[PDB]
RNA sequence: UCUCUUACUUUUAACCAGUGAAAUUGACCUGCCCGUGAAGAGGCGGGCAUAACACAGCAAGACGAGAAGACCCUAUGGAGCU
RNA sequence: ACUGAACUCCUCACACCCAAUUGGACCAAUCUAUCACCCUAUAGAAGAACUAAUGUUAGUAUAAGUAACAUGAAAACAUUCU
RNA sequence: CCGAGCCUGGUGAUAGCUGGUUGUCCAAGAUAGAAUCUUAGUUCAACUUUAAAUUUGCCCACAGAACCCUCUAAAUCCCCUU
RNA sequence: GCUAAACCUAGCCCCAAACCCACUCCACCUUACUACCAGACAACCUUAGCCAAACCAUUUACCCAAAUAAAGUAUAGGCGAUAGAAAUUGAAACCUGGCGCAAUAGAUAUAGUACCGCAAGGGAAAGAUGAAAAAUUAUAACCAAGCAUAAUAUAGCAAGGACUAACCCCUAUACCUUCUGCAUAAUGAAUUAACUAGAAAUAACUUUGCAAGGAGAGCCAAAGCUAAGACCCCCGAAACCAGACGA
């Protein structure tokens, strides 16, 4: 995935990562539903709610995704009015 | 390195690849979270918890007004001009035991914050920085050592 | 391998256990560096345990040479005649009291 | 040349044993 | 070539040193004489359980050709002195019958006469005596 | 280690002169494979996992680490009997004669590291006795460091030159992060 | 036979010279001499690689950027075949993907 | 085809 | 290149006791680089080996060989030299001890065989040895005869001892 | 040409002298029969045979030697042609 | 009734018999810093270890003294003869 | 040595294909499959390896795990003690 | 004991500093190394391709303005392999060195010579005594494969158990690789000496140091931050393109 840049000697990203996922700090990515805006007319309601929701990803495919980003996309982000700001820490968990 | 194969020969094929099957990277539809990202402002955080704290500890002094300049100089937040932070946000972590009559300038401020400084008898005012004059106000002195 | 190498009967010496047990060792030369970290287990087993060696079977005779060399050596000399040279470079106490009471 | 010490002084003394072998003294 | 190797003459000489005694080219050539001296430790070391063996199998010929000169059969001789509770085994019975043939035709008449009284014994289910040269000593 | 910069370089295959060609064609003939000469497995050829260019070794520890690091040779040296603290070198005579039989009256030993400060004020006599001298050594007290310490026996501060160094060790307890370096003003620290 | 017969000449070293008596002498001087230079600027190599590390790859990235412009022509050549392949070698080939 | 192969000479000084 | 055989002449052995043996004469002597194979020349010094000097000398006179010429010249400069240097007064009191050949330098040659292709001839050079030594030739051992192999035999079958025990 | 081959001369060939190659070669102290085994044994099992060594022939075997099969298949390997 | 294992017991000590892969303890040669001074020690470093790639170079074997290679005769070494 | 010459350079072209991959010792260590221009390869699952946190893991008894035409077996799942 | 072994020093490599050279007389663009006669003709032009996308058809960093940072960010891209900035910040003048090699190493080099090819072009090997060779002396011997000193003795992967003795007695199907499986009659090896193959990141583990802050500006942070250690091979194709050389 280009290891060492052939300009500074630096790692790149993949940017279709970003371009489809987000990285919460505590190390959740959320995705999207596969085909949640492709022939609609023929799920029912049941699946049509199924597909609209943010859902997390398994523990191979975040290391995967880790390992294809910098760590500038893994830092700390202060937005001023980020909707996904109470996620971003986790609490209450035990091994 | 194993038996005979692109393992043991080195060439195997790239971070994600699935065997010519669709990568898993590439199944999931585009959506716009990081959308926008390197524009939006960023604010640090300073708890009330961690005003009193300074102000206790000998450190930013309540006696004179407090810009970020005197925070920076506390070292009670570090605020990079760069990667987009617009300045230090004020917020309400600490309400409960803060004593401290102190007048503040901070770049973004909520209600309950505001209130409790001004009930111990202080000032809060919320003020703007650009990105150039955060970088003057953060660090002073390589501004004054660029003779500008 | 046994046929690699030469072989000889057991025998005691000059009929040991029938009259009176002698000591067959008769000579221990010790050559011990002064200074080098090679012999500094040598120069403990000098300084603490040689002395009460030689009191505990009188008759061997124990030469402590003292010279400088990069590896201490013992060279023990038997009554029939044989010479068996062992190293002592880097061993601790312990060992070198173990390796000179089976000499 | 092989540069080093401490092989050519091991063979030094390998061909004094070889050497006093061949020829023993009184 | 940085730190090439030096005393390489000193591992061939450890190892053509167990191949002096061989015969053609594997007491000289290093290539050769690898695999010849590996393959002779091998044997070296799994020739001791065939020496074990072989040992054991001399002394049980001796037994029988000192017993066969006797009048008795090996598999007897061994069974009735075992029977008598004692517990010789093949070597020092094999050194008996070879230096010590006095002692060993006095085994053999012992051995034959337990074989008698177990034969009387076979024949009368005991009653009475069961017996003088057994009656085994019991321990506790 | 830091310093070190090694400048070996060897030639690999591709800079090796010639060796274009391929020699005896891949089919026909009955001898080894071969692409091209100075391949690795031939005689001439280039290396191939050689050193490569200048080399660095450069690595720094954090400053914290280095001032303990003189903190603790400073015990070591203590602990030991091998520290000495004059109040003012100076020397009646001036020849390396006087001050070798000096350090042996004292029983210092072979090695001593004579340590001043700031480089001006050393006086003639202490410069023209360990000009000459191969084990005595004059050094500035800003010029020292863990190793000079450590090769050297006896060492010898001044009085003035222990204070520097309890002042210039001691500030870096009871101090702030950086925020920018320390070439700056910074309106306590000179 | 690869040994050498007589033993070869002992070499003498001088521990006390100049160079080895003087080691490290001016280093760790930001610490204590209030920080008007730093323990990079002691060393005494390349221009371009003057207190940094690097790997293969990034020494030779380095060198075609800081020097590159005025080096020969063989050498330049043969510093972009190298960077060519020590590209297509980390980035391609290897283990650990 | 014809497959062949030309020999090859070794340098003289050898 | 070593030279060994040559300095043989130069050992000096010291005066002998009268109540001694005679401790008989010993010459060495060599021909270097001799347009010759050494197996050729090797079947010659195996002929010369135990003989006497002058019926060696009879048996290189008319053997049709071209080593026999340079064997038949070396034996005469050695009988020169031992009779003129090496203190031996008879001139037929000699018999060879030692004689063999070693291989010489050689030289290398193309032979263009019938190709494109070719071998590697090899000048081949060799040399020849010799030692002299004064007295009679030793007689030749004789075949050991039937009491030699019965007393053989007998001594065998008494040296056996009771294996494997005690 | 053959039924059906024979004699003679030369070259070749055997012995003496000289110069003096090449393919090949894991090590060999290198036998037969039956059976076994990666399915066709000089090296394994059971029997048989057996003082050592050249010189000159033969080609039954060493799945004999020179060519990383040219017949068949595979390769997200090439190339010519329409 | 007996023979019959690395199974078990007997005296001693016990980490010392699996492909790919993984973990751990040591270690020769070399340079450097400090020791040492008949060849060693503590640390750092690496062009840091070959019974094998129809591997490269150089020497020498086997094939092998084998294949092959030549000079017309006499003589006075003036000439003659085929 | 022409189905498209020869020499140089990109070139250390590339190859899922063949061959090779050098010191000692000890220990753990055998695979239900799915996808793929893919079955000579790769990714994810299962096993194997290391270091940690926690407590239950295996073996299992009473009870229990639709049917319908005509048999319907050796068993299996869950599972307190031990 | 013959062939033989061993040598240190010619030199070379990487940096720093510094900008570097070219007619003694004669000949040299015609068939160059030729003293001497009339058509004068003349240069200015996107590189392409192998390779990656496991194919391939757009695409794939090489471009010649010193560092670090911004940042692998905004951006471009069968939006995919990958490509990739800018605003802004600043970049302490002088010291002649090597944890570089030592004749299969280091430049190919004693040399672009011999030699091969018409031509472009390819392109080697090597020497070792000594203070005195105006000392030829006697020593310096000791070590690989191959031979000689010194051929063979019934039977058998060349060995082990041993024994009074080598053979004779009992056991024992050479090595690596690829294989479910090789003694296999599958591949590789005549031998000796030298040379010849694991280069690195994000994230983890351990050990220091500091602590709500860590770090010698930039970066990270709801016990974190800095530093170090540890970890990712060699040889081999038919082919493609560009420029020269040949009837
Ligand atoms: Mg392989
Ligand atoms: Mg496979
Ligand atoms: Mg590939
Ligand atoms: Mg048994
Ligand atoms: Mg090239
Ligand atoms: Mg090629
Ligand atoms: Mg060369
Ligand atoms: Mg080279
Ligand atoms: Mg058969
Ligand atoms: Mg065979
Ligand atoms: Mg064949
Ligand atoms: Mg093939
Ligand atoms: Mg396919
Ligand atoms: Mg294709
Ligand atoms: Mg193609
Ligand atoms: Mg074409
Ligand atoms: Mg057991
Ligand atoms: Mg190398
Ligand atoms: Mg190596
Ligand atoms: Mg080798
Ligand atoms: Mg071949
Ligand atoms: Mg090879
Ligand atoms: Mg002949
Ligand atoms: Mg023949
Ligand atoms: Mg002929
Ligand atoms: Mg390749
Ligand atoms: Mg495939
Ligand atoms: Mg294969
Ligand atoms: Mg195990
Ligand atoms: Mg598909
Ligand atoms: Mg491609
Ligand atoms: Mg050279
Ligand atoms: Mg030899
Ligand atoms: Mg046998
Ligand atoms: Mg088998
Ligand atoms: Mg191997
Ligand atoms: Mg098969
Ligand atoms: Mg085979
Ligand atoms: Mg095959
Ligand atoms: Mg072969
Ligand atoms: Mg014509």
């Amino acid at each position: 995935l280009t290891y060492f840049s052939a300009r500074k000697g630096k790692r790149k990203t993949v940017k279709a990562v970003i371009d489809r996922f987000l990285r919460l700090h505590c190390g959740l990515w959320v995705r999207r539903k596969a085909g949640y805006k492709k022939k609609l007319w023929k799920k029912t309601p049941a699946r049509k709610k199924r597909l609209r929701e943010f859902v997390f990803c398994n523990k191979t495919q975040s290391k995967l995704l880790d390992k294809m980003t910098t760590s500038f996309w893994k830092r700390r982000n202060w937005y001023v009015d980020d909707p996904y700001q109470k996620y971003h820490d986790r609490t209450n968990l035990k091994v | 390195r194993g038996h005979k194969g692109e393992r043991q020969r080195g060439t195997r094929p790239r971070l994600g690849f699935e065997g010519g099957q669709t990568p898993f990277y590439i199944r999931i539809p585009k959506y716009g979270f990081n959308e926008g990202h390197s524009f939006r402002r960023q604010y640090k955080p300073l708890s009330l918890n961690r005003l009193q704290y300074l102000i206790d500890l000998g450190r930013v002094d309540p006696s004179q007004p407090i810009d970020l300049t005197q925070l920076v100089n506390g070292r009670g937040v570090t605020i990079q001009p760069l990667k987009r932070d617009y300045g230090v946000q004020l917020v309400e972590e600490g309400a409960d035991t803060f004593t401290a009559k102190v007048n503040i300038e901070v770049q973004l401020a909520s209600e309950l914050a505001i209130a409790a400084i001004e009930k111990n008898g202080g000032v809060v005012t919320t003020a703007f920085y650009d990105p150039r004059s955060l970088d003057i106000v953060c660090k002073p002195v390589p501004f004054f050592l660029r003779g500008q | 391998t046994a046929r690699g190498t030469p072989s000889r009967f057991l025998a005691s010496v000059l009929h040991n256990g029938l009259g009176r047990y002698v000591q067959q060792l008769q000579r221990l030369s010790f050559s011990v560096s002064r200074d080098g970290a090679s012999s500094r287990g040598a120069r403990e087993f000098v300084e603490r345990e040689v002395i009460d060696f030689a009191r505990r079977n009188p008759g061997v005779v124990i030469y402590v040479n003292s010279r400088p060399c990069c590896v201490p050596r013992v060279v023990a000399e038997y009554l029939n005649g044989a010479v068996r040279e062992e190293s002592i470079h880097c061993k601790s106490v312990e060992e070198i009291s173990t390796l000179v009471q089976k000499l | 040349v092989k540069k080093g010490f401490r092989a050519a002084f091991r063979f030094q003394k390998e061909l004094e044993r070889q050497r006093l072998l061949r020829c023993p003294p009184p | 070539l940085r730190n090439r190797v030096t005393d390489r003459y000193f591992r061939i000489q450890e190892v053509l040193k167990h191949a002096r005694h061989f015969r053609g080219r594997k007491n000289r050539c290093y290539r050769l004489a690898v695999r010849t001296v590996i393959r002779a430790f091998v044997k070296c070391t799994k020739a001791r359980y065939l020496k074990k063996k072989n040992m054991r199998t001399l002394w049980i010929n001796r037994i029988t050709a000192a017993s066969q000169e006797h009048g008795l059969k090996y598999p007897a001789l061994i069974g009735n002195l075992v029977k008598c509770q004692v517990e010789l085994n093949r070597k020092v019975l094999a050194d008996l019958a070879i230096y010590e043939p006095k002692t060993f035709k006095s085994l053999a008449a012992l051995a034959s006469r337990r074989r008698h009284e177990g034969f009387a014994a076979a024949l009368g289910d005991g009653k009475e005596p069961e017996g003088i040269f057994s009656r085994v000593v019991q321990y506790h | 280690n830091f310093k070190r910069i090694s400048y070996a370089k060897t030639k690999t295959r591709a800079e090796v002169r010639g060796g274009g060609r391929k020699p005896w064609p891949q089919k026909g003939t009955g001898r080894a494979r071969h692409g091209s000469i100075r391949s690795p497995l031939w005689r001439g050829g280039g290396v191939a996992h050689g050193p490569r260019g200048p080399t660095s070794y450069y690595y720094m520890l954090p400053m914290k680490v280095r001032a303990l690091g003189l903190k603790v040779a400073l015990t070591v040296k203590l602990a030991q009997d091998d520290l000495h603290i004059m109040d003012s070198l100076e020397l009646p005579t001036g020849d390396p004669q006087y001050l070798t039989e000096l350090a042996h009256y004292r029983r210092w030993g072979d090695s001593v590291l004579l340590v001043d400060l700031t480089h001006e004020e050393m006086p003639q006599s202490i410069v023209e006795a360990t000009s000459r001298l191969k084990t005595f050594n004059l050094i500035p007290a800003v010029g020292l460091n863990v190793h000079s310490m450590l090769k050297h026996q006896t060492l010898v501060l001044t009085l003035p030159t222990v204070a520097f160094l309890e002042d210039k060790l001691l500030w870096q307890d009871s101090r702030y992060r950086p925020l920018y370096p320390f070439s700056l003003p910074y309106s306590d620290f000179p | 036979i690869g040994i050498r017969l007589t033993l070869p000449p002992p070499k003498v070293v001088d521990r006390w010279n100049e160079k080895r008596a003087m080691f490290g002498v001016y280093d760790n001087i930001g610490i204590l001499g209030n920080f008007e230079k730093h323990p990079k600027e002691l060393i005494r190599g390349p221009i371009w690689l003057r207190g940094w590390k690097g790997n293969e790859l990034q020494r030779c990235i380095r060198k075609r950027k800081m020097v590159g412009s005025r080096m020969f022509a063989d050498d330049l050549h043969n510093l972009n075949k190298r960077i060519r392949y020590l590209y297509k070698h980390f980035n391609r080939h290897g283990k650990f993907r | 085809k014809k497959r062949f192969t030309p020999p090859i000479y070794q340098p003289k000084f050898k | 290149i070593s030279r060994k055989w040559e300095k043989k002449n130069k050992i000096v052995y010291p005066p002998q006791l009268p109540g001694e043996p005679r401790r008989p004469a010993e010459i060495y002597h060599c021909r270097r680089q001799i347009k010759y194979s050494k197996d050729k020349m090797w079947y010659l010094a195996k002929l010369i080996r135990g003989m006497s000097i002058d019926q060696a000398l009879a048996q290189l006179e008319f053997n049709d060989k071209k080593g026999a010429k340079i064997i038949k010249e070396v034996l005469l400069e050695a009988q020169d030299m031992a009779v003129r240097d090496h203190n031996v007064e008879f001139r037929s009191n000699l018999y060879i001890a030692e004689s063999t050949s070693g291989r010489g330098q050689c030289l290398k040659r193309i032979r263009y065989h019938g190709r494109g292709r070719f071998g590697i001839m090899e000048k081949v050079y060799c040399h020849y040895f010799v030692k002299l030594v004064e007295g009679p030739p030793p007689p030749p051992e004789p075949p050991k005869t039937a009491v030699a192999h019965a007393k053989e035999y007998i001594q065998q079958l008494r040296s056996r001892t009771i294996v494997h025990t005690l």
